[PDB]
């Protein structure tokens, strides 16, 4: 019985996001191992195997059955602090937990601002080009 | 697995 | 940034409930010491100094300036498990914290059912008196 | 202080 916003810190919540995950028993990147590694399932029509770390917000697709989710998390987002968490959720102190939730919020913000920066720069390219075209004739 | 783009 | 329902476990939230508490510096039952002891300020028009333990829901009024809130909590609700909590809030484990919140929820239910018992018995008294009056 | 009544 925990607030929706904190659910993703719980392994069982993360497992439960995996609706129609294609890699089941026999495979290394099962729901159990994806969740153990921090991922939740964020499928689209386009990107049906899409997964995201709840903590650092890295988004990975193109999963292969032999992929070890933890190694993939390490390779693709090595600064992620969730990877450092050795203790079970209930063995954390509230101070530790609050320190973690603050870093998560900062990660979320950083991701959102990184997105805004790329969208802006793309708009800037369109405006620039259009002005250049006009000055030509 | 690869990053999204 | 914690959920409204859990705020009362934080000392600073509890202190902030004390709006116009009359016992300030010089007194033993200050806002700081009330909050340290578990209380929040639940004033009414009727009962302006009313305070309640956020954890066991015991409600005390008639505060005097020399009242040590912790001693008062002990006297009036000795079974309250918040009194046993030795560690600071942030030193608790989540497991410990969740154990505590479960006890708080049970205390809430018990209190609500004690209140219902008191209302029922009061209605029964009114019914009784009215029947007696009618028989005469 | 004292228990509150009705
Ligand atoms: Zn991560
Ligand atoms: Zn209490």
């Amino acid at each position: 019985t925990l607030p929706p916003a904190w659910q993703p810190f719980l392994k069982d919540h993360r497992i439960s996001t995996f609706k129609n995950w294609p890699f089941l028993e026999g495979c290394a990147c099962t729901p159990e191992r994806m969740a153990e590694a921090g991922f939740i399932h964020c499928p689209t029509e386009n990107e049906p195997d899409l997964a995201q770390c709840f903590f650092c917000f890295k988004e990975l697709e193109g999963w292969e059955p032999d992929d070890d989710p933890i190694e993939e998390h390490k390779k693709h987002s090595s600064g992620c602090a969730f990877l450092s968490v050795k203790k079970q959720f209930e063995e954390l102190t509230l101070g530790e937990f609050l320190k973690l939730d603050r870093e998560r919020a900062k990660n979320k913000i950083a991701k959102e601002t990184n997105n805004k920066k790329k969208e802006f720069e793309e708009t800037a390219k369109k405006v620039r080009r259009a002005i250049e075209q006009l000055a030509a004739m | 697995a690869r990053t999204k783009q």
